[PDB]
């Protein structure tokens, strides 16, 4: 889950790339 | 908990930046 | 275009809020 | 589309609603 | 107070209605 | 308490979009 | 008008931050 | 009102104070 | 101008982002 | 911690509507 | 500067960069 | 540094104006 990852540590730039349609 | 909400909303903005024309989804749940 | 982009800004901030929980799917023109 | 309808005219909460999961 | 009620706990779109003029 | 201040931030974009022409107050003292 | 209600998007932001602890009214056209 | 001048003309820190409580 | 005002509150959220810690300097026309 | 992350997108906002025209630097590290 | 270029133009995140420290 | 001053204790609208160009 994106609020279980991004949310409880820092996300670089990349790792909002993943979510992307 | 608030500061899911709040994380949330950053989350959001970020994905919107990102993904530009591609779109993205955005499920909590 | 730039203004578009500005009003999907707003635009992605105002379903986050509407939705909440059941999340969304953002697709541009 | 959301922004076609959305961007030129504004969207009371039940359109918003219609582009929920 | 606003602040006491929808900051210590989330609140729901009709929880900030209460506060509309 | 900072968290105060961030959530307040988000409490005015929240009644804006809730309120729009009627409008909101907003009194934390 | 589309292009008003971002401007009082920002607008409450604003008028959030200068004002601080005092609060404010918020009343659009 | 508010969005009569702020959103037409740029408006100081002054001019917003007015609209404070 | 106003709508130049609007662009740079996105600009300056989009900078801070995509920069992260090396920070940036912020110059407008 | 990504409360200092959430801290900073307010306070480039901040700078932003203080400095105006002359302009902000944001340094963290 | 940067107003000029990407508050007419949309601005690539490489473009972004170029601003950064 | 302003992460260490401002982001740790609330900061008023003039501390903000020390680190404007
Ligand atoms: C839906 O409820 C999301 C499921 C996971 C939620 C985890 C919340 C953990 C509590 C917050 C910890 C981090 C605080 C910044
Ligand atoms: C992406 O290419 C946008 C597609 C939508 C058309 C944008 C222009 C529509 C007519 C409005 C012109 C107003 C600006 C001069
Ligand atoms: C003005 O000072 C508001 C009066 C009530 C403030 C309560 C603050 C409690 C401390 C924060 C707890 C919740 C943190 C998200
Ligand atoms: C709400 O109905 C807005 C009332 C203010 C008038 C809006 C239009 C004023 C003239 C500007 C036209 C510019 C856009 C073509
Ligand atoms: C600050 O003074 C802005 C300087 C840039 C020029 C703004 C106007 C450029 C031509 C666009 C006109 C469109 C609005 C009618
Ligand atoms: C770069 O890493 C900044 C150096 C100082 C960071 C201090 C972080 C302290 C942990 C957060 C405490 C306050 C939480 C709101
Ligand atoms: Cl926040
Ligand atoms: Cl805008
Ligand atoms: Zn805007
Ligand atoms: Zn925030």
């Amino acid at each position: 889950g994106i609020v279980e990852q991004c949310c409880t540590s820092i996300c670089s730039l990349y790792q909002l790339e993943n979510y992307c349609n | 908990f608030v500061n899911q909400h709040l994380c949330g909303s950053h989350l959001v903005e970020a994905l919107y930046l990102v993904c530009g024309e591609r779109g993205f989804f955005y499920t909590p749940k």
